[PDB]
């Protein structure tokens, strides 16, 4: 859950830095998950298009982690005499030897993992009512005075006691 | 392939009595033996001159393009699917009989 | 309907063929009774005749249906 | 060769080796499941068992059930769905309470605390397959319909 | 005892360092449930058709032989079936190769009871495999390079179902 | 006297009419007899099984199933030699019939009457007498 | 063998018989006596050399009694079948007189006699070889210039000589 985390708080600071090329000119003005829902609104299945971004990459990220499946479950049996969260990937030496790392720098993977966790749901949610994204939500401190406006998400329901049960200053 | 017909593996058709089902070459000898004969032509409307492991091979083909659709009642992939696997499946029991009893 | 034919000289050589195929093949199936001048008789001549015709007139007709007369 | 043995070399048990009773198929099939796997506690047992059954429960209740051609289906489908898991789960205490008399063992599932960390391991697993049954079903229009969206 | 390819998981009980083309690849348990011997013989199989296959797109982009233009005109991959199953291209070659398949299904249930190694026919006419130290550097080079056009063959015939140029065509136009 | 539990069964294929759980976790019963043949017999349980030349061991669930078929070996082999045993889980085994090496038909001194009533069926009282009253109705 | 060399040596044939090259891969000598099989290997291409001259001949040359038909395939359709049941009676004449009475697996060879002797002659296992490598051929041929014959409807070598047409059904 820390390494998924990281990487996506990392993807949304890097989203609000920049795009990579020909990008902008399909998703158009989505970030932080409105660009999850612009891409799977064009993808065959779930939507009608001409791409497959979200699902190729639940296709390799499902490959991966139907061999992860295999390795939690030899792990759990006590099959194996691996520990957590290592897959042996180590290919620039940094533990110096073993690729289960120094119990330093896994207290520092797992801390780090855990204030991504906190980072990425605060990221989220503050998209989801400002629509600002990361950088103009740190940017605009003073925040509710204008806000960006976004689609609702695969989910409105969640969106229901906002307006008339929790204040909606929004 | 729950047993191959080398003796390699310890599958035991019950308790304690090993037995080689020999589902490569019953299946590989059983689909030749049945499909070869079928290939016998025949101007019926039902095979529309192929023979039926052919015109069986060709309404799988013409239904599988039109995908999600299946092949209506009137169609003739149900009646080809009949009989074709009603003799490939008694070719199998008769050769799966021949190859495991007889061995030769 | 199938097409038969008037009897002709094929239609002989078919029969004959038969009788003989089903003389020899039956020698050696038929299981209670010099390779036809041993222990051959005449239930066992009328049995491979009665299938000879049998096979020959399925062998006529088949070959007129089809058109190989 | 001979098919059909005394079962476990008795021939006078009410019992015979048949294929479907003693293969090595039926075997692999029967040592795997989590009632009779190696290694698992009984309450793990109960979350396998629970997660199986939660899971499938869900669909028919919302297909044919009552308010089917409602959109509150998938509500009604879940939550009866819901209501028969708490059913079962009472028959499953009580058969806990009339069938074992109370011994420390705890690692069997014919126990007293055997059985009760099944039932506590059922309810949960149980009651989380029905919800990912909501939620999968809630979200993917192929399953709301009987795949019925491709025609 | 960790597989090679996959570090995390248990080396496969049923694969051996022996075996021509050996990873530690089988992460799925596959290599138990059928017999590995089988599966070797029909690995060997798809690599030598695969090979072939590939092998043939790229020739078929690269010349045609005399006469061909007359019988196929715009087929380029998988419509030049399609037209010469008319003709008795594909009749042929189908009932050739499944004579072959006849003795090849003897040498199947020969190689089962372990009288042959998997995919051991011996054809070796130039006698490229005679020294023997070649012999091992040919067997997994054979296996590598069937695996790769496994992989080529259905990834050549992907790229001309979406825009049916064929491989080369697809390459120079890009 | 006792079971000698290694003696060799009948010859027998097997069936589902044999024993279930209540003979492992209540009580079994043994048949003991000596054949002068190998010869097929009858099973109470099912089909058909063949004794063995010599000593023969049978395990049923119910006593009447070990009576049933040493009344059938009796009249159909003549065999008489029959030990009909009761087996608890216990490993306990109670030797049952004959109870005292003489058949149940034929008398035996040392057997004490059980069961027996002094007077006729008649005799017997009315219900009314022995009402909210422990005493038997025999008299 | 050394024919198919995937596969084992069928040993039941030897280099001393005729013809040998190792060659039965589905096994067949195992099940049926091999003094039978040299038997109707023989004959067989006996019949079929006979065959391709019998198919070949009659295109330059058909005698004044028949008419020809239209290829030599096709002539047994136009001659008498009367004297094509004379040519079967004939033959049977042949097998029942050259054989001594013996037509069965079992009845065959129990003097002695060697597969393609029929009292012609003793010959060189050279010799011998020549024999069956021709009638394998001949076998072969036979098939071949048959279905020609059937599918063209036109004479072997009118064919071969003229445009050599596809065969085609
Ligand atoms: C899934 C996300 C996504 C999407 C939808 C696109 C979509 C697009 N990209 Mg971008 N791109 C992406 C990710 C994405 N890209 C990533 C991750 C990289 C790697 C750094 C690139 C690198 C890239 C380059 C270098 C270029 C594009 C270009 C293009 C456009 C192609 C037009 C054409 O004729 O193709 C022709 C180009 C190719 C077939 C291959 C290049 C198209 C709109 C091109 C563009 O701007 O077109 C206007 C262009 O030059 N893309
Ligand atoms: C080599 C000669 C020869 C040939 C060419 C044929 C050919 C034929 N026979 Mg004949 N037959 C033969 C020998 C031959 N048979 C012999 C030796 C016997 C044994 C006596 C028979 C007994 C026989 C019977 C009893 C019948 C045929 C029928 C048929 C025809 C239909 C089969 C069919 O498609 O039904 C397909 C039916 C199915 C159920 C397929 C599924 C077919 C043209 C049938 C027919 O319709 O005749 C007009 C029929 O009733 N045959
Ligand atoms: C699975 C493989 C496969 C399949 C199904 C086809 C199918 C087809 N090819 Mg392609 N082709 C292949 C492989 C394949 N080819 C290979 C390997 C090559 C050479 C690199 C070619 C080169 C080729 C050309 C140049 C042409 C075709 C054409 C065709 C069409 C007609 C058949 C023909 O004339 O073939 C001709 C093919 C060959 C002569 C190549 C045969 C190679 C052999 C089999 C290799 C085996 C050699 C080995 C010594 C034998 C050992 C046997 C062993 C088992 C013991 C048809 C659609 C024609 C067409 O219509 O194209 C548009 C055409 O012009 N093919
Ligand atoms: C299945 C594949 C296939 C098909 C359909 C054809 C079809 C044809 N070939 Mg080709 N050919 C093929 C494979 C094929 N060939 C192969 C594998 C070879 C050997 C390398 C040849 C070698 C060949 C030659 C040398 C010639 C033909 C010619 C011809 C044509 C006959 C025209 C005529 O007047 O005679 C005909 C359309 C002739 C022609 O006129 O075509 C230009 C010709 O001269 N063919
Ligand atoms: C063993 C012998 C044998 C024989 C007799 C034939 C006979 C034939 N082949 Mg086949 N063929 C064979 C082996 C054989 N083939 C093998 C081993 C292969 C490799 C798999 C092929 C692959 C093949 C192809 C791909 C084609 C034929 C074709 C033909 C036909 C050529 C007609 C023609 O005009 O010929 C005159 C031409 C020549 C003599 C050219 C040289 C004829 C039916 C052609 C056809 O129409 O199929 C029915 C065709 O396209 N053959
Ligand atoms: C030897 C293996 C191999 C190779 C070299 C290629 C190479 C190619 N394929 Mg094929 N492909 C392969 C296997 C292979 N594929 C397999 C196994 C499949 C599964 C069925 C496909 C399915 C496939 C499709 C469906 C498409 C390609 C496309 C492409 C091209 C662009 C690469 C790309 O977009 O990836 C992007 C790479 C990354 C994002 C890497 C990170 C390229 C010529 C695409 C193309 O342009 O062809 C029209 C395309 O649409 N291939
Ligand atoms: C009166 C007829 C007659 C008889 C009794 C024999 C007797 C014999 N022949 Mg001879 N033969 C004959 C006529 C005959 N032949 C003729 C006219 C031919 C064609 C030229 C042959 C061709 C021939 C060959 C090629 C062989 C024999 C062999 C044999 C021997 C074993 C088979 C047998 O017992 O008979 C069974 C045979 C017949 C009753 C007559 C056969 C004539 C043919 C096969 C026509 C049948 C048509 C039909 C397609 C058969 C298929 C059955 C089914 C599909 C309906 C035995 C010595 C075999 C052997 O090993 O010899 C030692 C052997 O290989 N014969
Ligand atoms: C060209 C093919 C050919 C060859 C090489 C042979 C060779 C032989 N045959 Mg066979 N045979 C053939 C054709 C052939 N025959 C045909 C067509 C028939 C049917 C009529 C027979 C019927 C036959 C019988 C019934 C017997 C033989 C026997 C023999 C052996 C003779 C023993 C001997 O004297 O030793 C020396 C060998 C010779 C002197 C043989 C000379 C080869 C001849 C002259 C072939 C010349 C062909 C010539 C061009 C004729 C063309 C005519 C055509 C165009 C119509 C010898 C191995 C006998 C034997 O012992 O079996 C092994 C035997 O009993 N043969
Ligand atoms: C491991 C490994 C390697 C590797 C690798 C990789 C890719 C490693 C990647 C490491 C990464 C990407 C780490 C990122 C962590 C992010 C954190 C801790 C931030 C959380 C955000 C917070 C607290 C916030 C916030 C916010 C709030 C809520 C409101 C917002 O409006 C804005 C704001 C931003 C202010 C390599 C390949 C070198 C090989 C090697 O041999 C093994
Ligand atoms: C792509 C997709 C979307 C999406 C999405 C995503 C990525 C959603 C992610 C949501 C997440 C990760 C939310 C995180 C919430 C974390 C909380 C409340 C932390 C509580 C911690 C506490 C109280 C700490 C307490 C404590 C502290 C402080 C000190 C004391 C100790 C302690 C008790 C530990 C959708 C669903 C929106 C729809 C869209 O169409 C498709």
């Amino acid at each position: 859950h820390g390494r998924v985390a990281m990487l996506a708080a990392a993807g949304a600071i890097v989203q609000d830095i920049f795009t990579f090329p020909g990008v902008k000119s399909v998703i158009g003005d989505v970030k932080m998950t409105s660009v999850h829902d612009k891409f799977l609104s064009m993808e065959a299945g779930s939507g009608k298009g001409d791409m497959a971004a979200m699902h190729q990459l639940l296709l390799w990220l499902g490959l991966l982690e139907i061999a992860t499946s295999v390795a939690i479950i030899q792990s759990f049996k006590g099959e194996t005499s691996r520990g957590p969260g290592e897959f042996g990937f180590d290919p620039l030496n940094f533990g110096k030897g073993n690729s289960a790392g120094s119990d330093s720098y896994k207290l520092k993977e797992i801390k780090n993992g855990r204030l991504a966790m906190i980072g990425i749901g605060g990221m989220v949610h503050h998209y989801l009512l400002t629509g600002k994204g990361p950088l103009q939500f740190l940017g605009g401190i003073p925040n509710y005075k204008s806000c960006v406006s976004h689609p609702d998400s695969l989910l409105p329901w969640l969106f229901k006691a906002v307006g008339p049960v929790l204040p909606k200053i929004c | 392939l729950s047993v191959v017909a080398q003796s390699k593996s310890d599958f035991e058709i019950s308790d304690g009595t090993p037995y080689t089902l020999n589902v490569p070459l019953v299946g590989a000898a059983s689909f030749i033996g049945w499909v070869v004969p079928t290939l016998l032509p025949s101007q019926i409307a039902l095979y529309g001159g192929k023979g039926l492991s052919t015109a069986f091979f060709a309404s799988i083909g013409t239904n599988l393009a039109k995908f999600p659709a299946p092949p209506g009642m009137t169609d003739p992939f149900w009646l080809l699917c009949f009989i074709w696997h009603s003799g490939l499946f008694a070719t199998m029991i008769l050769g799966s009989i021949g190859y495991n009893g007889y061995a030769g | 309907v199938p097409q038969t034919v008037a009897w002709s000289a094929k239609t002989g050589a078919v029969m004959v063929l038969s009788n003989i195929l089903c003389i020899v093949a039956g020698r050696y199936v038929i299981q209670v009774k010099s390779g036809s001048f041993a222990g051959f008789g005449l239930p066992e001549l009328l049995a491979s005749t009665s299938l000879g015709h049998i096979v020959g007139s399925g062998a006529i007709l088949g070959l007129s249906y089809v058109g190989v007369l | 060769s001979q098919f059909i043995k005394p079962y476990n070399d008795d021939p006078f048990v009410g019992n015979l080796a048949t294929p479907v009773s003693t293969s090595s198929f039926t075997k692999s099939l029967l040592s795997n499941l989590p009632a009779y796997r190696a290694g698992l506690s009984p309450l793990l047992r109960g979350v396998e068992i629970g997660l199986t059954h939660g899971y499938f429960l869900v669909g028919p209740f919302y297909k044919l059930g009552p308010l089917r051609n409602s959109d509150v289906a998938l509500l009604s489908g879940f939550f009866s769905a819901l209501g028969l898991i708490v059913i079962l789960v009472a028959c499953l205490t009580i058969y806990g309470v009339v069938s074992f008399e109370e011994t420390e063992a705890k690692d069997q599932l014919q126990t007293a605390k055997g059985w009760r960390q099944f039932t506590s391991g059922w309810l949960v697993g149980s009651v989380g397959g029905a919800s990912f049954a909501y939620i999968l079903i809630s979200n993917i229009p192929f399953l709301q319909t009987a795949g019925m969206s491709m025609l | 005892a960790m597989s090679e390819s996959v570090p995390f998981l248990k080396k496969p009980e049923a694969l051996d360092s022996s075996m021509a083309g050996y990873a530690g690849f089988d992460p799925l348990g596959l290599s138990s449930i059928a017999d590995i011997k089988f599966l070797q013989e029909s690995e060997i199989k798809h690599c030598r058709i695969a090979m072939l296959a590939a092998a043939g797109s790229i020739a078929q982009d690269i010349f045609t032989f005399p006469g061909v233009s007359k019988v196929v005109g715009t087929a380029k991959m998988t419509g030049v079936h399609d037209v010469l199953v008319k003709q008795g291209a594909m009749g042929q070659i189908l009932l050739w190769t499944s004579f072959l398949e006849v003795f090849g299904t003897i040498a199947l249930l020969e190689t089962l009871d372990g009288k042959r190694a998997p995919g051991d026919f011996k054809f070796d006419p130039l006698g490229f495999s005679k020294n023997a130290e070649t012999a091992k550097r040919y067997q997994l080079s054979e296996i590598k390079n069937g695996r790769l056009a496994m992989l080529a063959t259905g990834g050549m015939v992907h790229g001309y179902f979406i825009t049916g140029k064929g491989p080369l065509e697809l390459l120079t136009n890009f | 006297e006792t079971l000698n539990l290694q003696i060799p069964s009948p010859t027998f294929e097997g069936s589902t009419g044999g024993w279930l759980r209540a003979a492992e976790v209540e009580e079994k019963y043994a048949i003991t007899w000596t054949s002068p043949k190998e010869q097929v017999f009858e099973m109470p349980t099912g089909g058909a099984a063949i004794m063995r030349q010599g000593e023969n061991l049978l395990y049923l669930a119910r006593k009447e199933q070990c009576l049933a078929l040493a009344t059938q070996v009796k009249n159909s082999f003549k065999i008489t030699d029959y030990k009909v045993y009761r087996i608890f889980p216990s490993g306990e085994v109670q030797y049952l019939h004959p109870k005292d090496g003489v058949f149940p038909e034929k008398v035996n001194a040392g057997r004490v009457g059980v069961g027996n009533v002094s007077h006729s069926i008649g005799k017997n009282l009315n219900p009314a007498q022995i009402k909210f009253t422990s005493k038997s109705f025999n008299g | 063998n050394l024919a198919v060399p995937f596969l084992k040596a069928p040993a039941k044939l030897d280099s001393s018989m005729p013809g040998y090259a190792g060659f039965d891969p589905l096994g067949c000598s195992d099940f049926y006596d091999v003094k039978w099989l040299q038997e109707a290997e023989i004959k067989n291409g006996r019949v079929a050399m006979l065959g391709v001259v019998g198919l070949l001949v009659p295109e330059f040359f058909h005698l004044p009694m028949y008419t020809a038909g239209a290829t030599p395939y096709e002539s047994y359709t136009t001659v008498p079948a009367f004297a094509l049941i004379q040519i079967f009676l004939g033959c049977g004449a042949v097998e029942y007189f050259t054989h001594k009475g013996k037509i069965s697996p079992d009845n065959m060879f129990d003097g002695g006699r060697v597969p393609g002797e029929f009292g012609w002659g003793k010959a060189d296992m050279t010799m011998q070889t020549k024999e069956i490598k021709n009638g394998r051929l001949a076998m072969l041929a036979f098939g071949g210039i048959l279905h020609q014959q059937l599918f063209t409807k036109m004479g072997t070598i009118a064919h071969l000589t003229g445009g050599f047409k596809p065969l085609t059904f």
